RNA sequence: AUACAGUGAAACUGCGAAGCUCAUUAAAUCAGUUAUCGUUUAUUUGAUAGUUACAUGGUAUAACUGUGGUAAUUCUAGAGCUAAUACAUGCAAUCUCGACCCUUUGGAAGAGAUGUAUUUAUUAGGAUGAUUCAUAAUAACUUUUCGAAUCGCAUGGCCUUGUGCUGGCGAUGGUUCAUUCAAAUUUCUGCCCUAUCAACUUUCGAUGGUAGGAUAGUGGCCUACCAUGGUUUCAACGGGUAACGGAGAGGGAGCCUGAGAAACG
């Protein structure tokens, strides 16, 4: 990744759109190593309103920065917000970002506040914003097949990995409702259907 | 009860307006102890003072002493007149002493000049003050 | 009232008499 | 008041 | 300070003045300086079992000497009263009494005797996670007490374990030591307690010749009820 | 001035006194991190570039990197104590004794003590994984026989010293975490049956 | 013109500089830090700056310290701490009665004045009520002391007595400021008006009412400064204008906004450097250079941090701040004059320093500002430039505007 | 220079006592902290024993409780308003306990909004006119309960009812 | 002893460094005594923390090798190594209510619950005479603390023969509480002559209240506002004294370490 970065035109190597995607699933990833080389990379793409914030991405991936950052840069009627010409480019890249913090164990109290910060942050955001973070929790589940069908679980989806996934992504809704309550945004696609058939699944490996 | 800068209450007692059990205060008192009793005044007043032995954060413990009110006129102290005899060996007899004691005295008590007052050891509370006035008579 | 310096008083300070002389040319215009 | 206060010299013999 | 006068040091441990320029001086511990018998006075100047400090501290650096069944190889070790010191070489067991005159007195027993002791019952509350627990006057943190024990009561402590066997609660005729004033070392049954509220308590004791007398609270120590002391007396 | 010259690649240094001014002023006005072309500091170090590093005045005092003066002067230095003690500035002027230099890199013409010669490395790798990085080793093989040993002849008996190795994986250190690990459990299990048997206790008293 | 950074903070204001100090020795290894060049050795404070003055000899300069709150004196000819002297209190602002670091005169926060002298504190005196601001005549021996209360206090160093203080119509004096060769004075009162005082006799020569046509809103006087020439005399109002004026007429001759909005806490007159028609006025946010017969902004020196006062080394390009950070920023600005000449060679490694670089020149409007303005329509053109939470704009535009509203 | 020793003080009955020794390490004080608004900045300092002070130097964001409704929120804080003790330092925005300052109240409508589902079922909703209005402005009067020039916190309550109207007055 | 293994210079870590000489002071020194529900406390003693890992990095250098400056020091710069209990980083469980009352110890469907430290807010409240004390809970906060990447000796018990699993005795560490050693304030008492010493204190707080700053904490200890007080002819205050019957390390000022110092550093 870090020959990536390094690029001197990233923008026109061969699969520059391609490349591109896979670098936000990066961004996206839980190590926070991996990230910052992601988001090089994604800097590296010739980009002005990603420059304009790209000190405050920067200080989202370091720890010892993360929670500054957040109360400054994110806070709705803060000075130092994003404009709203530049949300559309931005939130992308800061979604992916907090996701990968969530993703992070909570195995001691400073990651278990650092879980509480990140969706602590959620009201800040738009009701879009927000259900594309749902959105990008449920994509990694796959439940079409279940709907698809007349409601019936694949044997082999029915594993241990996707039953940490199940409860990875049950984890973060329950979360995000104890924040937004009744300002939660509830869509079929993207927490609903997931939400159901991960109970299914549930009863299907209790019961075989 | 609120005539200075700062607003006066009992810390760490809250009055929650929005359920509004009661009108009353909540008011926060305790007994002394030592078989004294708290006067009424203290518990149904609505005076607040942190130095107050029944309403205060000050606990009475040590000597207690009685004394005679010889001033009021300071804000919530007094000064009291405890007199002795002391004894003179080589003459073989006794020459009148006294030594005046500054006491604070709670505002669920009132003292004129010339009363008896019962007063007990607490913490420092002043430059001179290490009692609290606790029964008038 | 006098005390903790709340009230001006004009005695004589010892320590800072005589700190500074002043300059006899004056100012630089008449 | 009482001191209540153990005394070395009171026990201590003094006959001599 | 870290030098003590043999002419400073305390009255009960009946050492002679002048045999030095020093005296030892008790090391921090389960006992108060001046409430305690370092093991090196108690080895050389009461049991002359040794003649100078080295070979006392020979002794010890062997391991022969236990108190309260744990081995301590500190010099200056401040056992105290209702100590348990084990001689396991001669196979004796000694426990820390102070004597009419006020002097600790070296009483010997038996194993059943040593295997355990009493301590009075300083502080009783309740510690983190809502564990109660018991402070006694050795300094002994003993957790899970019996609720009916109180302060001023006197807990029967297994050395082994470290466990309350029994408790006895501090009430008119029981029996009582005394551990301060001039009544110090005396034995007697509470007659009764006179209580003023913000000052020191104060007890009436009733000795077997009917002779009474008056001692602060802090200083008696319940040992057992009239006739059936818990441990033996010398 | 003399000039204190170091290859840091061999690891090799030498001193070089050089008589005529010239070579003194074209290094004047420089400062201590600056770089200078051999080729004027002579036909011999042609090509070569010389970082200027350091170097003593006339009364043997040091220059300092950070000050920039000419001349000296008397800084509060650290060998939290402080004290005050003259150092000469970091721009090189004619009252420097002895100049040192480094050399980034090599020009056309070999120098004798420096570039020719090499100083062997006095110590080796003691960690495990420090070996492990040194000689490439994969997970799988030890560490143990890959020590480096040097050889000490001490009249007619000779004999092989090795270091010992540190946070190296032994089954000692293994028995260690797993005492620990067990005596945390033991002392869970024994809080629990005594907080069990005060319930029971307390039952009976109700 | 170009404004070299030769020391300071170079992170943005976002950025602690604390934790950047504890990532500055991870990255101690990139050269680029070995490179550096510090002018004077521990020129930074614990945790901030209060007041930087430079001794009228030259060779001196002074420094007041947060916490522990403490007198840093530096000497440049050897370009480091000569000493630092803890105190009891901060420091409001102080004054060098000498020529060098010998006497000085120190105004505490706790109401109290201390003398400092070479060996250590002379002595200490309470005033009447809180003191903000200080200055002292070399004529007279007086030192005229401003406070919260009307009176402006009197202190004679000659005599070693306080005197009858001057009495201010208005209550408070945010600033008081003496010319040297009229002798005339000037004081800041909380309302728009600047009463002068003389020292000779004991009296109000005149008062001054700030007159604002743009803005319409209350302001303070909260720096007065005097021209070396003493028929110029400058002043600082809390909206955020500095006006200049001619003493002979009574209207002001420029209106330079810095734009902000913020309080303008120094002004110093460039009379020494060169072209002496250039003024100084400064911000907590930035200090900017501007002529003084036509207001045009020469150049700007914004730091990251919050500025709470710059000095200015007589002869010399070099501007010292006294900032909210750990260091304390100094500028280089090699156009307006030489280097000084304790830091001869400063000009040699101009190349290296950061020359760090529009905000000057134009005004600044807040949203509200905007909206009461009638601008919400200029708002989305070339006009109305934004600036993050408020927008730019042309100063004469905007003065024309709030006329409109 | 600071000392807390009570014999440089007249007697009681008024004699001046002469200087027994000379200041003593076990009764020293430190210079005050005047804690401003200001990106954070805090000072740690070595008191007696291992334990440890923290000097709240500058501080700009705190954790503010709403008590009716029972709530933390970490709000920055906008301006010191009132103090009782000493107005200069409302003057000079000092920080320090018993300070009434105002805060921002997005964290606290935006809490209020997702639990009750209504801008700012009705009944429990329902809040002091006051309070209603401060949030309608865009932030709050709050009283510091921390000590910022020990703890290094700046904690506080969201003032209400008799504290609220009693401070109005005031101010 | 093919990692080393005995002893061990140097160096890094860890612990501890806490007699003299001048002045003088009337119960402000000192002795006895009370309280700390008003505090800090190294150490000793007893309790106390289930919330890449078959072991991480130099983000590291000393000692050491080698090149030199200087008249020169417990003066020095340049270049090259290498370690930790130094410096940073860091990781498939238990307990309740328990239907079925299936079997009546018992299993058991399901439903639940689960660190510590700092600060603020709120709810409940065995110990003491007395508490907002102990303790528990909720919502957050934190330049969020800690919750063994350590060492010596021994090589037992098992088997699923892999050096597979499981282990004995100590040391050095670590959070909180108590105890001990101390320290700091504090209640009351305590033999000189004195009026030819009658007023003293607010004399940059004198006496008290509110709030805040600071302290390890109480407190005019200090600061803002408010009241004009406090001692005394029963001797305040001042003066004299066979009141040897408290200060500093060339002189004043400032700072640093530690559990303890305004340090004989
Ligand atoms: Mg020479
Ligand atoms: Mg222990
Ligand atoms: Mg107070």
């Amino acid at each position: 990744l870090k020959t990536l970065s390094k690029f001197k035109n990233i923008k026109n190597v061969y699969s520059a759109t391609e490349l591109h995607d896979h670098l936000m699933v990066l961004l996206g990833s839980r190590n926070t190593d991996v990230q910052k080389l992601a988001l090089d990379a994604l800097l590296a793409y010739k980009n002005p309103t990603l420059n304009k914030y790209r000190d405050n991405l920067k200080n989202l991936l370091d720890d010892t920065l993360f929670k500054d950052e957040i109360t400054t840069f994110l806070t709705e009627n803060g000075s130092q917000s994003i404009k709203a010409e530049d949300e559309k480019v931005v939130m992308p890249y800061v979604l992916r970002i907090f996701f990968g913090r969530a993703q992070v164990p909570p195995t001691s109290g400073q990651k278990r506040s650092r879980k509480i910060a990140v969706i602590s942050v959620l009201p800040n955001f738009k009701k879009p914003y927000i259900n594309d973070f749902l959105s990008l929790a449920s994509e990694r589940l796959d439940y079409n097949y279940f709907f698809g069908n007349s409601h019936q679980i694949n044997s082999s989806k029915a594993t241990l990995k996707t039953i940490r996934r199940m409860t990875g992504f049950v984890n973060i809704v329950n979360s995000t409702l104890s924040v937004l309550r009744t300002n939660f945004p509830l869509h079929t696609n993207s927490v609903l259907q997931p939400l159901i058939y991960s109970i299914a699944m549930a009863y299907y490996v209790l019961d075989t | 009860v609120q005539s200075e800068r700062a607003f006066q209450k009992q810390p760490h007692i809250f009055n929650n307006p929005k359920v509004k059990t009661s009108k009353r205060t909540k008011r926060w008192y305790k007994n002394a102890g030592l078989g004294f009793k708290t006067p009424k005044t203290a518990i149904e007043g609505s005076y607040i003072d942190k130095k107050c032995p029944f309403t205060g954060l000050v606990s009475i413990r040590g000597k207690i002493l009685t004394g005679t009110v010889v001033s009021t006129k300071m804000h919530r102290t007094i000064v009291i007149r405890r007199a002795y005899l002391h004894y003179i060996p080589k003459y073989n007899r006794y020459e009148k002493r006294h030594k005046n004691v500054p006491v604070h005295v709670s505002p669920a008590f009132r003292v004129q000049v010339g009363d008896i007052v019962t007063v007990g050891q607490c913490r420092p509370i002043s430059k001179t003050v290490r009692f609290n006035v606790v029964k008038v008579s | 009232k006098a005390s903790k310096g709340r009230k001006l008083n004009y005695s004589v300070q010892d320590p800072i008499a005589n700190y500074e002389a002043p300059i006899t040319s004056g100012y630089k215009w008449s | 008041h009482f001191e209540d206060r153990f005394d070395a010299r009171e026990h201590k013999d003094r006959s001599n | 300070k870290k030098h003590l006068k043999r002419l400073a040091a305390p009255h009960h441990w009946l050492l002679d003045k002048l045999s030095g320029c020093y005296a030892p001086r008790p090391s921090a511990g389960p006992h108060k300086l001046r409430e305690s018998l370092p093991l090196i006075v108690f080895l050389r100047n009461r049991l002359k079992y040794a003649l100078n400090g080295r070979e006392v501290k020979a002794i010890l650096m062997q391991r022969h000497v236990k108190v309260d069944g744990k081995v301590r190889t500190d010099t200056t070790y401040p056992a105290g009263f209702m100590d348990v010191i084990t001689l396991d070489a001669t196979n004796e067991n000694f426990r820390l009494v102070y004597d009419v005159k006020g002097r600790f007195a070296v009483h010997r027993i038996t194993d059943e005797e040593a295997s355990y002791k009493l301590g009075k019952v300083k502080k009783v509350q309740l510690g983190k996670k809502g564990v109660p627990y018991v402070v006694t006057h050795d300094g002994r943190t003993i957790r899970y007490p019996d609720p009916n024990i109180k302060v001023n009561d006197t807990v029967k402590i297994d050395l082994a374990s470290g466990k309350i066997t029994d408790f006895i609660k501090f009430d008119a005729g029981k029996l009582v030591y005394v551990t301060g004033g001039r009544n110090l070392g005396r034995i007697g049954t509470i007659v009764h307690k006179e209580r003023h509220d913000g000052g020191f308590d104060l007890v009436h004791i009733k000795d077997s010749l009917d002779n009474t007398f008056v001692t602060r609270l802090n200083n008696v120590f319940v040992i057992g009820e009239q006739g059936k002391p818990y441990i033996s007396l010398p | 001035m003399k000039l204190n010259i170091s290859y840091p690649v061999n690891g090799s240094q030498k001193t070089f006194e050089i008589d005529d001014e010239h070579r003194i002023r074209v290094f004047f006005d420089k400062r201590i991190g600056q770089e200078v072309d051999g080729e004027a500091v002579g036909d011999e170090f042609k090509g070569y570039v010389f970082k200027i590093s350091g170097g003593n005045d006339k009364q043997g005092f040091p220059m300092k990197q950070g000050v920039l003066l000419p001349t000296r002067i008397k800084l509060l230095l650290t060998k939290g104590e402080r004290k005050r003690k003259s150092v000469r500035g970091a721009i090189v002027g004619p009252d420097l004794a002895v100049l040192a230099l480094v050399i980034v890199k090599k020009g056309e013409q070999e120098l004798e003590g420096l570039t020719d010669t090499t100083v062997p490395k006095r110590l080796g790798p003691k960690r495990a994984n420090n070996i492990r990085k040194f000689f490439g080793l994969s997970k799988e093989d030890d560490v143990r026989d890959f020590v480096i040993r040097r050889e000490v002849t001490k009249g007619e008996k000779t004999y092989t010293k090795a270091p010992k190795i540190q946070r190296l994986v032994t089954p000692q250190r293994l028995q260690r975490k797993r005492h620990q690990r067990a005596l945390k459990v033991r002392n869970a299990q024994a809080q629990r049956e005594a907080a069990a048997e005060y319930a029971q206790l307390l039952a009976k008293r109700l | 013109v170009s404004v070299y950074q030769v020391s300071g903070t170079n992170v943005s204001r976002s950025l602690p500089d604390w934790i950047a100090k504890k990532r500055k020795r991870q990255l101690k290894n990139d050269l680029e830090y070995q490179n550096r060049v510090e002018l004077i050795q521990d020129f930074e404070f614990s945790e901030a700056s209060n007041k930087i003055k430079v001794s009228r000899d030259g060779q001196y300069c002074m420094a007041t310290g947060t916490y522990k709150p403490q007198i840093h004196v530096y000497d440049f000819a050897n370009l480091s701490l000569k000493f630092d002297r803890h105190t009891d209190a901060e420091n409001v602002d102080f004054t060098i009665l000498s020529d060098d670091w010998t006497k000085s005169v120190h105004l505490q926060n706790d109401r109290s004045i201390q003398f400092q002298n070479k060996g250590g504190l002379h002595y200490t005196t309470r005033i009447p009520k809180f003191g903000r601001s200080l200055v002292y005549n070399k004529v007279n021996c007086d030192l005229y002391v401003g406070a919260s209360g009307n009176e402006l206090y009197r202190l004679n160093l000659e005599k070693g007595r306080f005197l009858n203080p001057f009495k201010l119509d208005t209550e408070g004096v945010n600033h008081v400021s003496i010319n040297e060769v009229n002798g005339l004075l000037a004081a800041g009162t909380e309302t728009n008006v600047v009463e002068f005082w003389d020292p000779r006799s004991r009296s109000r020569v005149s008062k001054l009412y700030l007159e604002n046509n743009i803005d319409n809103r209350p302001f303070q006087v909260t720096t007065t400064s005097f021209r070396n020439d003493g028929l110029t005399f400058a002043c600082g109002t809390s909206n955020g204008y500095s006006y200049i004026y001619d003493l002979r007429t009574s209207e002001p001759s420029i209106i330079k906004d810095q734009g902000y909005g913020f309080d303008i806490k120094k002004i110093i007159w460039l009379d020494n450097v060169g072209t002496e028609n250039k003024i100084v006025t400064c911000d907590k946010r930035i200090a900017k250079i501007w002529d003084r017969l036509d207001g045009k902004a020469y150049a700007s020196m914004e730091p990251s941090v919050d500025i709470n006062d710059i000095e200015h080394v007589p002869g010399t390009g070099m501007f010292f701040t006294a900032n909210e950070s750990i260091p304390m920023h100094t500028y280089y600005i090699p156009s307006l004059g030489p280097s000084p000449r304790w830091c001869s060679f400063l000009d040699s490694i101009t190349e290296e320093l950061e020359e760090k670089p529009v905000y000057s020149n134009y005004r600044f409007i807040t949203r509200d500002d905007v909206k009461k303005l009638n601008l919400t329509h200029l708002v989305g053109s070339r006009v109305l430039r934004a600036y993050m939470h408020g927008f730019f704009i042309n100063t004469e535009l905007y003065d024309k505007v709030s006329l409109i509203a | 220079g600071i000392s807390r020793d009570s014999r440089h003080k007249r007697s009681a009955t008024g004699a001046k006592r002469a200087q027994f020794r000379k200041k003593r390490k076990f009764e020293l004080g430190r210079q005050p902290a005047n804690t401003k608004i200001g990106a954070k900045r805090i000072h740690s300092v070595r008191t007696r024993g291992g334990n440890k002070k923290y000097r709240a130097l500058r501080i700009e964001t705190g954790n503010f409780s709403w008590a009716s409704e029972g709530i933390s929120k970490k709000t920055r804080i906008a301006g010191v308003v009132y103090h009782p003790s000493n107005n200069e330092l409302v003057r000079t925005n000092t920080l320090t306990k018993a300070a009434i300052v105002q805060i921002d109240a997005t964290p606290f409508r935006q809490w209020f909004e997702a639990h009750y589902g209504q801008t700012l079922r009705a009944a429990s909703a329902k809040i002091e006119s006051s309070v209603e209005s401060q949030f309608s402005a865009g932030r709050l009067y709050a009283c510091i309960s921390s000590r910022p020039g020990q703890s290094g916190r700046c904690d506080g309550y969201i003032l209400e009812g008799e504290e609220l109207a009693f401070y109005l007055r005031r101010l």
